[PDB]
DNA sequence: GGGCTAATGACGGCGAATACCC
DNA sequence: GGGTATTCGCCGTGTACCTCTCCTAGCCC
RNA sequence: AGCGGAGAGGUA
């Protein structure tokens, strides 16, 4: 019906056009008769018919008189729904300022007038005056005066010069302001002001003006003269339980405004003195400002029971406004709620469903099919039949629910598997039966969880349900390629009991022709379930073109593995079922079944796993008992020596020979070692508990103790929990946050005593509090993430470019912790893979890297792979297909449309419920040593030391990839160097953390240049040796009288001449900073690699992830150098200690004040590149954007937050984080406009400016030079060209007002506003629809 | 019966236009007076529609042929 | 608890909340995002237009089910039009284009 | 009895509004 | 006057559901 | 057809 939405300020002409009458009287209801009044808030003659097609006087009770108004009380007879849209108005007596434009912070009126908000508050509250139409006065136009200054002006310029008060005066100012003259005068002052602050205020001023005149606005329109009133049905007046009416806050508000208005007009006729009507207008302004936005004035007014009433800003904002409560999430018919229970007999493409829920949900279907079969004439006969519950309509329902899928939902709907479709099978009972595998996707145990059902009505919705949301489709998470159909807990117990092997039981070593004789043995009770048997098996391999080759053999296996082998379909090798099959093994079993055989045998294979899993977990009978948990007998002695050791250290503290910190550290260490000794005792005495005779003497083997099988299966719990059952548990923390020196020496099988249980109670309560407040963060995180991606539809097939990022497997400093074939897997290459047969092309430049190509990358040891990423994808308004790669739930390239923004943000934010909340270099393995960006010298002894901080120590393997990586500090004593073979287990470096060495470069003499005892350096005799050394003071400790000197050391020869830097013609003098102690005294002929002086010396929870996507500037930012060239220092503590940067070729106007708490990296003789490190601390994201580029900052994000999730071990494939980063840096600014139309210091989105200069590329003219910005997620959300989505997100007032003075118009191009306006989403099927609709226009 | 829509995707590589082709076809079988082009099992219109997508005798192109050709029947009967 | 079609609320033509009032379930915001995560558009488009808000469209729907047609006619969410009259009931001119 | 009516126990954060310092 | 620097007011703070009560007083008639 | 706001407890 309609395209884009435009919004603007309200003309009073538009207000009167909207309205249908001036509401005049504050009484609404008669409440004696139930009619409302003549012209009250509920008005029949303004708003329309109370009842259906009747006048209020009751004249035209017939439909024939439709359209004509009456004369008795003048009510236009129409539908009663016409009382729903007809608005009203009020002619106010006084002009009245709107409160949003007054106090939006920044105020629109305030910077519109170049006037502080303090004074404008004073004007609107009648405690100052203001000049209008100055002329021949000593009084400026914006000059505000007090009452006594108004007396002085009343004497002095009390002639034809004018001055007023209130909103009439603000109406006069906005009435008399010219626009172009201040555009010229303030662009003129953007020329004339060198001041950055005036440049910023005046460019915000110039945006308000040049956007205001371009918009369809007028400045005096902000002062509301004619107040529009809401239609009455939207603000209804319901009866409560009795003859009273439940109050609306609206009708109280308008009741006050109409009281105060009518009393004001009566005060205008009677002409009271100015102070009374001053108070009356002041109470009117308080009334209207209360009605628009209550509470933005410093105290609200209360309606009843001492409670702040609900304005219209509270009809929009907040968790209970229309966007949160009635627009984005709507209550829906055709739905139901019930407790779930199991019902294991179902297949996974069906779920259980009770009968009475079905008969209540499917009533229109039953009605239609009763009309089809003619067993019912009318709607009331059919309705009485389904009220009657006849035995015919159960057959009708069994017809209509033959193939009718339903959409089940669970209430914390975190990631996209929360609604899945099923098919019902009707159930005697009252609870939903639900297939067990799906429980692991729903995060839904059966402790009392309640799931809701919805029903797709229309036919397209049924096809969307069965095609997409059917549970057979969703087998792989969008987070990772892992199966989400993992057999969770009983079925794996049935397998880990099934595929096990003991050495001596029934039927050892016999021979059987196949698995059918195995199951015939086990059902006979003639052979053991787990006793090792050679059988004959026959398997099939699809090495040919889908052709399954047969082979047979006589494997060594067990009986239960054969009975398992009858289920496994043809395409699998037998080694998938020849091991013990814990949880990981059955998981990768299903995954290989999907990668090899496709979808249908994988699904029905998983069903047969589940049914046989409960059959043999049932028949097995794995119980649990008090005899099953085994105390190690050696526990008591390790307790005894533990008490002996803390007895000895306690004795050492008795006379005071150890410190309290030493006692604390020593005691916690010996308890930790004791705890792990007990853990090895119980873990061995569980895992090899069984010793049985083999038909010979004996043998030990793995144990049939049930709690070990529940552990080693991986069904429930870990070695830490089963440690806590048998061995002693833990060192529980304290409420302070520290650890407690007396560990709980007893377990759960013995009793806890009292105080141990008290401390463990603290551990549990801190845990549960962390769960509640943790989720209280997590929902807000996923909330923001989907409200910043939100928009991002895979809309093209290729960008046709060759940028990208470089995937290397991460090496944190030890082992490789995420390998290459997980980060690379399933993404499209930037250019071809240059094999290290170098100039060999392993894969081409656009090929999707599935598992075969990744194996070919794996065999040829491919080091670094550049790859097309979404962050560098050159798609306009979207993401191309060949820059995204795999869906990760469909084993091919992404289809055009499935909006990876939302699946990204849910798949990122979902495991946040599972996060947490609150020397030298010793190499490991044997390979070659590679150094990165080295500037080094070999010392006097032959060890290598490095004069560059930024040199990185890599251990390359035997082949050529990197397998270790390390940081080598400034002046660090290496043991080896580049191209040198180190042994597996070598200390290959050294440095001192309590020394910043000032090491030499060549040899010669050392003169203490500008080192004067008392001014730069001070005399301190060393107390412990005797060879004293002069201490270089720092900046603030010396006085200013000798502070302007710089102490240095210049390498000089036997003549005093300049011994220069090797390669350049600069001497190697070192300007000494503070806390340097030159040990080597004057005139020492020095060597290489010796210290010229010694300069001595967090949270990764969910708020780490939050502040990463928020991108906060952290506490002590590691500052960087903006540009290359040599550097030096500047003025001593003018606030901070200044820097002096100097490039070689370019100019050097850039220098920057430096906080002197930072031990810098650079020196006066040290030259850097642009964006090089200057100090220590975290690496703040903005400067990483604007210096090192885009790829560095997205790489820093994905490795950072990938480390955060990676520590707790929950996999998120990186593309989701990458695409949220793509939404972060969508906005940009301008360096030079060129032939475009933008202001230079203006912010605009990168897509619109890239198509702006890209179409200025269509002419020969040069477009703009852009500069990208990095916003946080909560600010990049609000700074979006669609304002309506930003209204649906936070700070609704600021979004709407900036939209209003912006005059903003919204072509909508997105998702959430289309959920708002209620049309098809341009996401999937509706993306084909907007292909149609955008294709037509 | 119905378990997957795998092979329907194997003949229509979008998995979204599966829904529009299927909705167009099954809408042409529920409202319009046309028989199924496959033997049914007293199934619904949905599984009959996707089931006809399984045998590949319907995609978007054949539906263009029938809307155009039955459309020309609506031209030729107009005279 | 279940509900085919019962009473509708007053200020918004939407299903009521709860069980003692014979009301539907809240198809909340997060699973609107989850429908966005699938390609399901027509599912969603009947979730929050036909089955939820527009009174004309669900009369048409109720007639079409009892006749044997499965088709939706969207119209417009009533509640969005209520929001339009609310923002319009402040000092804000907000319209729709052609 | 009743018709009708005229507070103090958050916390983080973030951009304007003084403060003050040279 | 600029140039930080504090500070000072506003926005925010989990998802559905279930159960219950309790819903103006002043007041001069 | 006649169901809006507080406040309290609980459910996963
Ligand atoms: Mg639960
Ligand atoms: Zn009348
Ligand atoms: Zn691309």
């Amino acid at each position: 019906e309609f395209d884009a939405i435009k919004i603007a300020l309200a003309s009073p002409d538009m207000i009167r056009s909207w309205s249908f009458g001036e509401v005049k009287k504050p009484e609404t209801i008669n409440y004696r008769t139930f009619k409302p009044e003549r012209d009250g808030l509920f008005c029949a003659r303004i708003f329309g018919p109370v009842k259906d097609y009747e006048c209020l006087c009751g004249k035209y009770k017939r439909l024939k008189h439709r359209g004509v108004i009456c004369e008795k009380c003048g009510v236009e007879v129409t539908q009663t729904k016409v009382r729903r849209e007809r608005m009203g108005h009020i002619e106010l007596a006084s002009p009245t300022a709107h409160i949003w434009f007054l106090k939006s912070l920044p105020s629109r009126i305030g910077l519109l007038l170049d006037m502080p908000l303090r004074d404008i508050e004073r004007v609107l509250y009648f405690e100052s005056y203001v000049v209008i139409e100055g002329g021949m006065t000593n009084l400026e136009r914006q000059q505000i005066l007090t009452e006594e200054q108004y007396l002085d002006a009343l004497e002095e310029f009390g002639d034809e010069f004018d001055a007023k008060m209130g909103a009439e005066a603000i109406q006069a100012l906005l009435k008399s302001m010219d626009l172009e003259q201040e555009c010229e005068q303030l662009r003129e002052e953007l020329n004339e002001t060198n001041s950055e602050t005036k440049r910023k205020k005046l460019t915000k001023r110039i945006k308000l003006l040049e956007a205001f005149v371009q918009s369809g606005n007028k400045p005096e329109w902000m002062i509301l003269t004619v107040l529009p009133v809401l239609p009455p049905d939207l603000r209804p007046l319901v009866p409560l339980d009795g003859g009273r009416f439940a109050t609306s806050d609206l009708n109280d508000l308008y009741r006050r405004v109409i009281n105060r208005n009518n009393r004001l007009k009566r005060l205008l006729d009677l002409a009271a003195p100015d102070i009374i009507v001053r108070n009356e207008k002041r109470m009117l302004q308080e009334a209207v400002d209360a009605l628009l936005d209550n509470g933005r004035r410093g105290r609200a007014i209360t309606g009843s029971n001492k409670r702040p009433l609900k304005s219209l800003a509270d009809m929009i904002k907040g968790k209970q406004g229309r966007f949160r409560q009635n627009l984005l999430g709507k209550r829906v018919d055709y739905s139901g709620r019930s407790v779930i229970t199991v019902g294991p007999y179902l297949r996974l493409h069906q779920c259980g469903l009770p009968k009475k829920m079905a008969l209540e949900l499917f009533k229109p279907f039953i009605y239609g099919k009763l009309e089809l079969r003619g067993l019912a004439t009318t709607i009331k006969a059919a309705k009485k039949m389904v009220e009657r519950e006849e035995a015919v309509v159960w057959d009708i329902l069994d017809e209509v629910i033959r193939e009718h899928p339903v959409l089940l939902n669970r209430a914390p709907t975190l990631h996209r598997l929360g609604i899945q479709a099923f098919e019902p099978v009707l159930i005697e009972g009252k609870a939903i039966q639900l297939h067990p595998l799906v429980c692991a996707a729903y995060n839904a145990d059966f402790d009392g969880d309640q799931m809701a059902v919805h029903v797709p009505l229309t036919l397209e919705a049924q096809l969307e349900a069965r095609a997409l949301m059917m549970s057979t489709n969703n087998i792989l998470s969008p987070a990772n390629g892992e199966p989400i159909i993992v057999p969770s807990q009983d079925v794996v117990l049935g397998l880990y009991y099934m595929t096990r092997d003991c050495v001596n039981a029934k039927g050892e070593g016999m021979v059987l022709t196949g698995p059918k004789e195995a199951e015939r043995l086990y059902r006979s009770g003639l052979a053991s379930l787990h006793a090792r048997v050679k059988v004959r098996i026959t398997e099939y391999e699809k090495d040919a073109n889908g052709e399954l080759v047969a082979k047979t053999s006589l494997k060594d296996t067990t009986v239960g593995r054969a009975i398992l082998w009858m289920i496994v379909p043809k395409g699998l090798p037998y080694s998938i079922v020849n091991q013990a099959l814990g949880k990981k093994a059955i998981s990768k079993m299903l995954n290989t079944c999907y990668r090899i055989l496709g979808l249908k045998p994988t699904v029905i294979f998983a069903d047969q796993i589940m049914y046989t899993g409960f059959a043999y977990a049932a028949r097995s009978g794995a119980s649990v008992g008090i005899d099953d948990m085994v105390i190690p007998e050696k526990k008591h002695e390790i307790i005894s020596e533990a008490e002996a050791e803390v007895a000895e250290i306690q004795e050492q503290f008795q006379s005071g020979l150890v410190t309290a910190g030493e006692r604390y550290n020593k005691v916690i260490d010996i308890w930790a070692a004791a705890n792990d000794r007990v853990s090895k005792a119980m873990m061995d005495n569980l895992q090899t508990e069984t010793v049985i005779n083999r038909d010979g003497q004996e043998e030990k083997q793995v144990s049939f103790n049930s709690i070990y099988m529940m552990a080693d299966s991986g069904a429930r719990g870990s070695a830490a929990q089963i440690r806590q059952l048998a061995g002693m548990r833990g060192l529980m923390a304290k409420p302070d946050g520290s650890i407690i020196e007396t560990p709980i020496t007893a377990n759960f099988r013995e009793g806890l005593n009292v105080l141990q249980y008290f401390i463990s109670t603290h551990g549990a309560r801190k845990g549960l509090a962390d769960t509640a407040l943790k989720t209280a963060n997590s929902g807000y995180l996923t909330r923001r993430l989907v409200d910043v991606a939100q928009d991002l539809v895979v809309t093209e097939d290729d960008c046709g470019t060759h940028e990208g990022i470089m995937m290397t497997p991460v090496i944190e400093g030890g082992d490789v912790k995420e390998p290459l074939r997980d980060r690379v897997l399933g993404r499209v290459t930037a250019e071809d893979v240059l094999k290290p047969g170098t100039a060999d092309i392993l894969v081409p430049r656009n090929t999707l890297l599935h598992e075969q190509w990744c194996d070919l990358l794996e065999e040829n040891s491919v080091d670094a792979v550049k790859v097309r990423s979404v962050v560098s994808c050159d798609t306009d308004f979207g993401v191309c297909a060949h820059c995204y790669g795999r869906d990760l739930a469909r084993g091919h390239i992404i289809n055009k449309g499935e909006a990876i923004g939302v699946i990204a943000a849910q798949s990122i934010g979902e495991p946040g419920t599972q996060l947490t909340m609150r020397s030298s270099i010793q190499v490991k393995n044997k390979g070659s040593i590679k150094l990165s960006n080295v500037k080094s010298v070999v010392n006097s002894s032959g060890k290598l030391v490095i004069t560059s901080r930024n040199t990185e120590l890599k251990l390359i393997d035997e082949f050529g990839r990197t397998k270790e990586s390390y940081k080598v500090p400034y002046g660090a004593v290496l043991a080896k160097g580049d191209g040198e073979q180190v042994a597996g287990g070598e200390t290959v470096a050294n440095w001192d953390p309590h020394t910043m060495p000032v090491i030499t470069e060549v040899s010669g003499f050392v003169r203490f240049t500008d080192m004067i005892d008392g001014q730069t350096i001070t005399r301190q005799t060393d107390e412990l040796t005797g060879l004293s050394s002069l201490v270089v003071l720092d900046s603030a400790e010396r006085t200013a009288g000798g502070k302007d000197l710089r102490p240095a050391l210049k390498i000089v020869d036997a003549q005093g001449n300049d011994v220069l830097i090797p390669g350049t013609d600069m001497p190697a003098q070192y300007f000494l900073p503070g806390k340097a102690i030159v040990q080597l005294e004057d005139g020492v002929q020095i060597s290489s690699g010796d210290t010229l002086a010694r300069i001595p010396q967090i949270t990764g929870g969910l708020p780490r992830v939050a502040d990463l996507f928020e991108a906060r500037r952290p506490k002590e930012p590691a500052i960087l150098a903006e540009i290359s060239g040599i550097v030096s220092f500047g003025k001593e503590t003018k606030g901070k200690r200044r820097l002096v940067i100097t490039p070689v070729d370019g100019s050097d106007p850039y220098e920057e004040m430096i906080p002197k708490w930072r031990q810098l990296n650079v020196f006066e003789g040290e030259r850097v590149e642009r964006g090089d490190v200057i100090s220590d601390g975290p690496e703040a994201p903005h400067d990483i954007l604007r210096l090192r580029g885009v790829h560095a900052v997205t790489r820093y994000i994905v490795n950072e937050v990938q480390d955060v999730y990676r520590l707790q071990g929950v996999k998120i494939n990186d593309k989701h984080i990458e695409v949220i980063v793509r939404q972060m840096l969508r906005k940009a600014t301008i360096v030079n406009a060129g032939s475009s139309d933008f202001l230079e210091g203006e912010q605009v989105e990168y897509s619109r400016v890239k198509i702006a200069n890209r179409e200025l590329e269509a002419n020969g003219k040069v477009g703009a030079t852009y500069s990208r910005d990095l916003l946080g997620i909560t600010k990049a959300s609000l700074a979006t060209e669609s304002f309506i989505s930003a209204a649906s997100f936070q700070e609704t007032t600021r979004v709407l007002t900036e939209a209003a003075v912006a005059g903003k118009r919204d072509e909508l191009r997105g998702l959430k506003e289309n959920v708002i306006v209620g049309r098809l989403i341009p996401a999937g099927t509706g993306y084909a629809y907007h292909q149609d609709r955008m294709r037509r226009r | 019966a119905r378990v997957t829509v795998q092979d329907a995707v194997e003949k229509i590589g979008n998995r979204f236009d599966l829904v529009l082709v299927a909705a167009r076809r099954a809408r042409q079988m529920q409202v319009g007076g046309k028989d199924p082009l496959v033997p049914e099992e007293n199934d619904k219109t949905t599984v009959i529609a996707l089931r006809e997508i399984e045998e590949g005798l319907i995609n978007n192109q054949i539906l263009d042929v029938r809307e155009r050709q039955e459309q020309q029947e609506q031209e030729a009967a107009e005279l | 608890h279940a509900r085919s079609t019962g009473s509708y609320s007053l200020v918004t033509q939407q299903p009521l909340g709860g069980k003692a009032q014979f009301g539907g379930q809240r198809f909340g915001e997060m699973e609107v995002w989850a429908l966005e995560a699938y390609g399901a558009a027509y599912t969603l488009q009947e979730m929050l237009t036909v089955k939820s808000d527009d009174v004309n469209g669900r009369t048409k729907m109720y007639k079409n089910i009892v006749d044997g047609n499965h088709q939706m006619e969207p119209g417009m969410p009533e509640s969005f039009n209520v929001l339009l009259k609310e923002i319009r009931s402040l000092g804000i001119n907000i319209e729709l284009e052609d």
